[PDB]
């Protein structure tokens, strides 16, 4: 055991002394309270520690205690619905023990050791077992749960329980490698579970936006930035990202989400639908989220927690949703904690070694094959925030070092109260062309195609707003102001999406496909039909403008009712008038 | 195994028990998570040294420490044979198969090539985008960086280059098809995407059995976005000069490089001093671009193509400070054709040149394009300028004369400027480019001559 | 191209691990032929010539008779637990430079694989 | 037209790939046999320069 | 000319020299903890020829 | 003695200890392969070695023993052509002794004695000497390449040597003084070549470019300079001092020529023939550039050994032409001391040393009649960049925009076809008021007045310039476009030169008296063109601009005639119109 | 007081209100208000930049409403509004819209309160 004592405290962050035999990176008990740090620098014997919870009340000389074994979090049963926070702990259980508030220095397990469920043998003795393959079922909710060998671990089998409940520290299968091969395993945050071999993804993420998808999507699997000026829709555009999913588990990390907006998440799961148990989205969600009220550094740890839960699942062949809310958390974990352990800072607060670990958590997002031979896909959904105003600032420089797909919210769209508000000279997407495919395959023929006319109407008005600012449009030939007022229904009722409405909460390939056809039919009729001498005013007034207007007057699951019904009086009844 | 540290944090260790260590030296170590890993003696000190690890420190002990000088001097084993063959930063190839036998363990610090040694080159190429192939013609021995953007694309006009390089048969005069032709890679930091997305179009080149590919991840450490780049180049030149054959070096990813450089910048000794970044800045990109150049006395060559990814389109930011100085000629890629939907997005308006009448132009490569570079010059200009210049002095007011001007403007863009998929040869460039100058009457087209407006007419 | 490039490199791989299989033979019976006093003292001399000092010498006691002349030259022995190296280590603290047999067989493709290779090939 | 000018090209690029796969093998049989009876003139370069 | 002037031209040439301003001088706080850092060692050099 | 060894290598930098006796800033010998420092810091028996060549396998306990002499340049023949160092090794002896690539610890004689030079006495056996008096002449292809006596040393001859070859270490007069006059001689680098007194330039320096003299005058005996930010054209307007200048010793050193550009512009000189020697260019060319290939610290050497190469020709009596490429790569140089000897530079990125060491390289010779009678002038062009892209800083302002001329570059304006491109306004040149007498008798007594009639109309057009872009002139008068066109016409063709051409440009008076009376002409008819009733549609409708936009391109022998039936033209096609 | 809703945006608008948790109609004239100024202060811009004018007849109600909500009810001085007689009174400048062009509230609120 590294038994210190302290040396100084600075801040949050703590110095400790007589530490001897301490390893970068493990358990760090600091003080008798055990506030639960991290070791990360170290120089000479004098052990640099960085405390996750507050330092009211620790004085110096205290005994400091860590295990000389690496960080882990605590992988196993029970996963679902549980919380593991981003200190290590479920805050569930905290708010039962420590009353109304959290009171400093108290810690427990963070994976519930007075859990039981039943086991269901895939393996017997004599069987040759290898990393990340599975040994049983288990059945917890609606989701099936597999016991994943830890990774490196291989040998022959000793023994194999028979079905039925035990504790969930209890071994299952004892290994003939003297290894009694206990329920659940711990694997470093560090360190990433293995690969076979590396894959790309082919299959649609739909997220329950319609234009959001439409126009610029992301793969299941691809990884976007949202940068948000003015603490404007970015904010509670993630909740209503996570509000509806395509993704089989969902996972929600709010890396140190201030306590104000957690209120409305947490309670709001409990009352969201779940499409494989019919109840509570919290059967089928992991809170990872973690106060803001702590330090900076538990801000930092959160991210790290949340990434080794989402391969778990991703490795036993799930499709897994990770979304990183504000990176307005990342910036300010490193750029304080820079000063503290006497790090040089390179440019402007941040340190060096920014996008470090940064690039890195991006990076092992992917749909890729894992060691055990499934297939599941992490997805990712990070929200940007530059802490000055402009993306000039070091933290979202680095957010755009890599590629994939991008999406870009402005303050100005977001007052008039139509979220989701993107900007199509603003974005662009590879997963265009990598998703065609999956799109002429299942989504229909003409959505490869669908798509492209969406695109050129709204080309065109980037072009043609210029010109309407500096002299009016009333000035201009008629065939200028056409594709103006095209343009006014693709917002008006195509880019509010109301998280208030839930016929527009909902949105999927058939409300897509099919409103798409409608914006198609009025372009092909008008251009032709102004042609023929009318104006562009008189056809503000025809029912035909109305008519195009039924999106969020018109619902999901009746939809096919109301969709060729209308279609039709578009090349009917505009070329009678 | 020396004992005894005094710092560690990150990449860069201290440790006592040292004066028999030399500037670029190969040691091992050992680590607290049961691993030996690697360590270049960048700096040298009293009854110390300053170690440069070849992995990030996750775990390093007290009781455990370890230094064993491998080598005096630092190398990697280099051999003929090692085409066809995948490799990574560390060095080791990623096929699956035992590492090959060197014929001589050359530094990675790098050797410079004597300026005494070259000579002008002028044996052009298709690059398969005409716009280059015209207005500075990309010859052997010579950089052209490909400046990108962040929020860009990098990877879509960069795969366009690989394959659609190729040599002149006897458009120039000659061709160099006599001997192999053959390409280099070397990625500095990719994600999940750009790594399978390069892969695929390298089986459209039919080339995974003539090329060198050193591939450098971003989930791969981060102090090898630096090592790599000087560790390519020497397999370059061994292969180009010392076994005749012209290698086309592709560099990508010299953003991510800057993030490596960066690191080393601040955490070690040594103060910023280029405007929040290091000063020894230079000798990292110098070391890296300067090596490359066709050698006089060697049929082979080494042709390199960096290209950027430098944040957003700032013209102070470190990297396109550097990087436009060092090169002679210089290609942009912007976001006024790239809302139009012209892959690539080359614009030469504000681009700049210095190579196209500078043994290029003239000699062995054609002067039938010699006063054409000169003339689409000043007009594209009359374009892309006068789109401002509408929008203050009027709203639609243009003259009888700058009404030809933006004319010219919309349609060469187009046409030229999309290619693609789409190869042209020296003679198909000029035809077309030629039609499109007919839209201006004789007086702005002063500068081609009597012969060259018949010539392609 | 490839398939041939392939298979010559899964052959030539296995000549080079059986010159070290080979080698390896020998390093267990190397105790045996009698130019083992030959071996050690030469190893042991690099150890002090260097940087060490030569504070503690620490090799098996049954190469003790063949490191006597050493014994006396500097410090004492007194296990490696190999019989195939010799430790020394330094007064200018911790230090410890290792010239084992081992390391320096496993450093033969280290830093001599052209030699051996150019003799087995051409 | 295109439907017997693919299954012409199939059919010779397999064979010509299976002709290959015969000489690959027997040039790695071929390196072997010129090493293993000069191969105790390596055993004694390598035990030369390890005694130091 | 008067509308426009008073909205997008005039308070946005302003705020240009403002942003410029404000990024140079904040570049200036590492200038100074950087320097901060290079004094303490001049000093803790000749620290060592009266002490340790 | 002076004697030491390594103590800490870092970097290119060696630190040694044990130093006794060391002086500042004076060569040595370092490692065991000769590398060569300059003590450039002592700190007792520690001085910080700056090494000239990079470091790649030096290490702790080598030697460090300094030779003794105050970085002294080794004077002599030999020096016209071939290729030198900015450190003084020829290139030649490199490229055949090792192989193609530059290695570290190449060491070979500065001033070669592997050649001999016939000798030509003057001076008689019975005669006494003085410091700068000719001794006799070597005849080094068709120019006269004399040898001078070392300043500060005389006495009494008592021997000369008969004709004859003899090696450059041979004496070929001795003295009665302890001494032996050699055509290998030292004179310190830091102490310049002494002059009887300085002269007031008075007499212009033909750069021939007609705006790099007609419009910004640059003196004979000046300084100059031209920056370029960040590769505009800052590597091109060296190609317009590359035979189009009039000097007699043309002297192109650089701080550090990347790579590229040493692979055409280097190899230019041996593949040139100059028409004013009326043999090769580079007999002509001295030759002691630096390359970046070549280390970082040779960079900073560079400077002072090459400008007292220049005192040795100014002396001879010749005019010389330096032009240091890059003097910005110096800088950077003299900023990477300050990191390695744990100092911190002078702020917002301004190189520690600021007008101490560039004032200085700039003054050290210019406008100076010697100690031999001879006189000599120094043209000096430094070819800066900005770093960081601003045409505000110190070293600017000191030394690059306080001298004879300053000029400026944008980044369209090149683009165009003005190969190299000047500022219109914005460039001034404050020596102008006493380069007026020569262009007055020479030329002719209007050759100043044109010159500044032409500056008039080129910056008064900028008057409108501002209001085109303001809203915009939505009225053309007659007064109005008579400015605007004109001004055009005058950029377009008087502007735009190009330096690959030897049509578009060349040295020569009357060419650009030629072309300045063309336009002239155009001008004058116009102003009473107005006044009877031509619009000025008509006046460019006129084939004469036509015949003023195909001067640029005219043969310059055919000049004269072709100029004398063309100012006809124009006053025929104004006049009858 | 000068309050601007324009620039102002907030964070929940629909929480801790509904049908009797403050008033039927809250929930329905929140977002009514906001975008009915919106379309007034907008045309204010586009007068200057051609003609003296900018609008027709249908853009000239909402032109009346930029008044309306002006000095009537955006200034109070500092006389306590009731949350009766706030949205109460916000129905009878919301009669000089049409009712036919209304889309940010639903229609059978427009029966409720006219």
């Amino acid at each position: 055991m590294i038994q210190g004592v302290i040396q100084k405290i600075a801040g949050p962050a703590v110095i400790a002394k007589g530490m001897l035999g301490a390893r970068m990176y493990d358990i760090c008990k600091v003080g008798e309270e055990g506030l639960v740090g991290e070791i990360i620098r170290l120089d000479g014997d004098t052990a640099f520690v960085q405390v996750y919870e507050d330092t009211s009340g620790l004085k110096v000389g205290e005994p400091v205690v860590s295990t000389g074994l690496p960080l882990a979090v605590e992988l196993g049963p029970g996963m679902l619905n549980g919380i593991y926070d981003g200190i290590q702990r479920p805050l569930e259980r905290i708010r039962e023990k420590t009353g109304i508030y959290i009171t400093r220095g108290v810690v427990v397990h963070a994976l519930d050791r007075e859990k039981k469920w039943a086991w269901t043998p895939m393996v017997k003795p004599g069987d040759e077992v290898r990393g990340g393959m599975v040994l049983g079922t288990v059945p917890e909710f609606g989701f099936t749960h597999k016991i994943l060998v830890p990774p490196d671990v291989r040998g022959r089998v000793k023994e194999v329980k028979p079905a039925g409940e035990y504790t969930v520290e209890e071994p299952v299968v004892v290994l003939e490698d003297g290894t009694e091969l206990k329920m659940y395993h711990t694997w470093p945050v560090r360190r990433a579970r293995p690969v076979q071999r590396k894959l790309d993804p082919n299959t649609p993420f739909l997220t329950g936006m319609r234009i959001l998808d439409v126009l610029f999507p992301v793969a299941m699997g691809g990884t976007a930035a949202i940068p948000g000026p003015f603490g404007s829709g970015k904010t509670v555009t993630q909740q209503s990202l996570a509000k509806w999913s395509n993704a089989d588990v969902v996972v929600y990390v709010g890396c140190g989400e201030r306590g104000n907006e957690m209120t409305d998440v947490l309670v709001e799961f409990p009352e969201l639908t779940d499409p494989k148990t019919g109840g509570p989205l919290m059967h089928r969600t992991v809170l990872i989220a973690n106060t803001s009220n702590m330090p900076v550094a538990a801000r930092e740890a959160s991210i790290y927690v949340g990434v080794t839960i989402a391969e778990y699942f991703r490795d036993q062949g799930f499709s897994v949703a990770l979304m990183a809310d504000s990176t307005s958390r990342w910036a300010e974990a490193l750029r304080e904690i820079s000063s503290r352990l006497e790090e040089m800072p390179a440019e402007e607060g941040y340190p060096p070694y920014l996008a470090a670990r940064l690039a890195a958590f991006y990076e092992r997002a992917g749909k890729v094959i894992t060691l055990g031979g499934e297939e599941g896909a992490v997805t990712i959904v990070g929200a940007v925030s530059p802490p000055g105003g402009d993306m000039s600032e070091p933290v979202t420089q680095s957010t755009l070092r890599i590629v994939g797909a991008f999406w870009r919210l402005d303050a100005s769209l977001a007052f008039r109260r139509h979220f989701p508000a993107i900007n199509w000279n603003g974005s662009y997407s590879l997963f265009t062309s990598a998703l065609d495919p999956w799109y002429r395959e299942n989504v229909a023929e003409d959505y490869p195609e669908l798509r492209d006319a969406i695109s050129e109407l709204l080309q065109r008005e980037a072009g043609l707003q210029e010109i309407v600012q500096l002299v009016g449009p009333d000035a201009l030939q008629d065939a200028e102001r056409l594709v103006i007022e095209v343009g006014r229904i693709i917002r008006e009722d195509f880019l509010q999406q109301n998280a208030y409405h839930e016929v527009d909460a909902y949105c999927s390939m058939k409300k897509a496909y099919g409103i798409m056809k409608m914006i198609l039919a009025f372009y092909k009729e008008a251009e032709a039909a102004i042609k023929r001498g009318v104006s562009i005013d008189e056809i503000l007034q025809l029912p035909v403008l109305e008519r195009i207007g039924r999106a969020r007057y018109v619902s999901e699951e009746e939809f096919p009712a109301y969709f060729e019904e209308a279609m039709k009086e578009i090349q009917g009844a505009f070329k009678a008038l | 195994e020396y004992t005894g540290i005094t710092y560690i944090s990150g990449p860069l260790l201290f440790v006592e028990n040292a004066k028999d260590l030399a500037y670029g030296a190969i040691v091992d170590i050992k680590d607290g998570t049961g691993r030996v890993r690697g360590g270049q003696v960048i700096e040298v000190s009293e009854e110390y040294a300053v170690i440069q690890v070849f992995e990030e420190t996750t775990g390093l002990d007290l009781a455990t420490t370890s230094v064993s000088l491998v080598e005096d001097v630092a190398r990697l084993g280099v051999s003929k044979e090692m085409l066809g063959r995948r490799f990574n930063g560390i060095g080791k190839p990623i096929d699956g198969l035992p590492p090959i036998t060197p014929e001589k363990r050359l530094p990675i610090t790098g050797l410079p090539l004597n300026p005494v040694a070259r000579r002008k080159p002028e044996q052009f190429i298709q690059t398969g985008i005409s716009t280059i192939d015209v207005m500075n013609t990309l010859v052997r021995g010579q950089k052209l960086p490909i400046f990108s953007g962040s929020g860009l694309p990098a990877n879509e006009i960069a795969a366009q280059i690989a394959r659609q390089a190729t040599v002149r048969p006897d458009l120039s005069g000659e061709g160099e098809k006599e001997e192999p032709f053959a390409v280099v890679f070397a990625a500095m930091g990719i994600t999940q995407r750009e790594l399978s997305y390069f892969i695929q179009e390298f089986e459209r080149t039919g080339a995974l059995s003539r090329s060198v590919l050193f591939l450098n991840k971003a989930d791969d450490p981060t102090i090898e976005r630096i090592l790599t780049p000087r560790m390519a180049l020497t397999v370059a030149e061994y292969l180009a000069f010392e076994h005749d054959y012209h290698v086309l070096v592709i560099l990508t990813d010299m953003t991510n490089y800057c993030e490596a450089l960066r690191e080393i910048g601040a955490a070690r000794e040594e103060i910023p001093g280029r405007r929040g970044y290091p000063g020894y800045m230079y000798t990292d990109l110098a070391t890296i671009y300067e090596r490359a150049g066709v050698v006089e006395g060697k049929k082979g060559s080494v042709t390199q193509i960096p290209i950027l990814s430098m944040p957003d389109d700032d013209r102070t930011h470190p990297i396109p400070d550097l990087t436009g100085y060092i090169t002679e000629g210089q290609i942009q890629l912007s976001r006024e054709l790239h809302r139009k939907g012209i892959y690539p997005p080359i614009d030469p308006l504000p681009s700049l040149s210095r190579l196209m009448n500078n043994g290029v132009g003239k000699g062995k490569t054609r002067e039938d394009h010699k006063q054409v570079s000169d003339q689409l010059y000043s007009a594209y200009a009359n374009g892309v300028d006068i789109r401002k210049l509408v929008a203050i002095i009027g709203e639609d007011a243009l003259t009888e004369n700058d009404r030809r001007y933006l004319q010219f403007a919309d349609a060469f863009e187009r046409f030229f400027i999309n290619q693609g998929q789409q190869n042209r040869s020296i003679e198909e460039s000029l035809q077309i480019a030629w039609a499109l100058l007919s839209m201006l009457p004789q007086g702005e087209l002063k500068r081609i001559s009597k012969d060259h407006i018949g010539k392609y007419y | 191209e490839l398939l041939v490039a392939t298979a010559r490199t899964q052959a030539r791989g296995e000549v080079l691990e059986e010159v070290r299989r080979r080698v390896r033979e020998a390093l267990e019976a190397l105790p045996q032929k009698p130019e083992w006093p030959e071996v050690v003292r030469k190893l042991a001399l690099e150890a002090l010539e260097a940087l060490p000092g030569a504070k503690a010498l620490v090799a098996n006691p049954e190469d003790l008779p063949h490191l006597e002349a050493m014994a006396r030259e500097r410090g004492v022995e007194l296990e490696p637990a190999l019989r195939l190296g010799v430790r020394a280590v330094g007064a200018e603290g911790k230090t410890q430079v290792e010239n084992s047999l081992l390391a320096r067989m496993d450093r033969a493709w280290d830093a001599m694989s052209s030699k051996v290779a150019q003799a087995l090939w051409g | 037209l295109e439907a017997q000018y693919r299954e012409r090209e199939r059919a010779e690029t397999e064979a010509l790939l299976a002709r290959y796969r015969e000489r690959a093998e027997a040039e790695a049989k071929a390196v072997r046999e010129k090493a293993m009876a000069r191969l105790d003139e390596a055993v004694a370069l390598v035990l030369k320069e390890v005694l130091p | 000319r008067v509308n426009a002037l008073e909205q997008v031209v005039i308070p946005g040439i302003r705020a240009q020299i403002r942003f410029i301003q404000q990024v140079l001088e904040q570049r200036e706080r590492e200038d100074t903890f950087r320097l901060k850092r290079i004094k303490g060692k001049i000093e803790a050099r000749e620290a060592e020829e009266e002490g340790g």
